């Protein structure tokens, strides 16, 4: 301190004691959702970019007349992350690990993931070399992460039921009478007495001859395709809060891809609906 | 009082079912199929155990 360091000085000479006074694997993510499964596919894709292009002729091969490179490939690891945790995700199909690669190649893999407001954090990894000379090999490990970011039931308009068709898939030979179950979810505040039928009428149409024609031909094998053995059906009671199963018969008789039939439309005898219940439906009758 | 990780469960879908709605014509027995994942990703479960409770 103050006084230990002053109380050790060396005092001057003849005075007082004191005074007073004074980048060539450009890559992107286009995932896609899949209602109908309930997934979301996402798929890399990776290519040779133009920077190899003109790199070959510079330092790879300038003399040659026609170069190309020798991209192998180590590891192509797509993997899921949520905060430290990390996890490993295999591809739909088998992707050869120790692939080669040239220029002017592009490679895709394709994972399938599970999917409402909860976004995935996904790390993608590409450990590789390029092979200049025999035997001389430059390692790379580049890598990124990112965000996995971007009708079978079919709904009543002014209600609150619900239709949907245990099996909306079916197939079947031409001409065997085949069943379909459609159930019916209602929970509004009162019973009903729906009636389903298949009008086996042309509609008519309403636009080039091409199209007129097109449209004619749709109309008529939607029309004299199928026909539902149970026409003009009641349905006997809904009560609330209850469900129930309307066991509708058909039998085909013109070969074809019936998807999302139409026709099949059901009437409710309450406010004069014409809910179009048959676009739940997908039958293929050969 | 800091516990470890836990995992959860999302309840995929059921097959034969729409939003867990179903009938049954009494006295006829049937089955389906029940399909969860553990979302989480750091550990697993070892212990489940299933006890169905009606209304009854």
């Amino acid at each position: 301190t103050l006084d230990k360091y002053s109380s050790e000085e060396i005092l001057p000479s003849f005075e007082p004691v004191y005074s007073w006074s004074s980048s060539l694997l450009n890559m992107r993510l286009r995932n896609i959702s899949l209602k109908s499964e309930h997934c979301i596919l996402s798929s890399l894709d990776f290519q040779t970019s133009k920077a190899s292009e003109q790199l070959t002729k510079k330092f790879i091969y300038p003399q040659e007349h026609n170069s190309f490179l020798k991209l192998n490939f180590q590891e192509i690891s797509y993997k899921l992350i949520d905060g430290t945790s990390q996890i490993e995700l295999d591809p739909i199909c088998p992707l050869k690990v120790p692939l080669t690669a040239f220029s002017y190649d592009s490679i895709s893999a394709t994972f399938k993931l599970v999917l409402s407001t909860q976004p995935h954090r996904v790390k993608i990894t590409l450990a590789y070399e390029l092979e200049l000379h025999p035997n001389l090999k430059l390692p790379v490990r580049t890598s990124w992460e990112t965000e996995v970011t971007l009708t079978s039931l079919v709904n009543s308009k002014l209600s609150n039921v619900k239709f949907k068709f245990i099996n909306s898939n079916i197939k079947v030979i031409k001409g065997e009478k085949f069943t379909m179950r459609l159930q019916i979810i209602n929970s509004s505040s009162s019973p009903l007495d729906l009636v389903v039928y298949y009008n086996n009428t042309i509609n008519p149409i309403p636009l080039t001859l091409e199209n007129q024609y097109q449209l004619h031909n749709k109309y008529r094998k939607i029309a004299e395709g199928i026909i539902l053995l149970s026409n003009d059906y009641k349905i006997p009671v809904v009560p609330p809060r209850e469900t129930y199963f309307a066991d509708l018969r058909f039998i085909g008789i013109m070969s074809g891809y019936y998807g999302t039939l139409s026709g099949l439309k059901v009437l409710d005898l309450n406010t004069n609906e014409l809910i179009e219940v048959g676009n739940g439906a997908s039958v293929l009758i050969q | 009082k800091i516990l470890p990780e836990q995992p959860q469960l999302e309840l995929l879908s059921t097959s034969k079912m729409t939003r867990n709605s179903w009938m049954m014509l009494d006295g006829t027995k049937t089955d389906f199929h029940i399909t969860v994942r553990n979302k989480s990703l750091s550990c697993a479960i070892n212990h489940i155990k299933i006890i169905p409770m009606n209304n009854i």
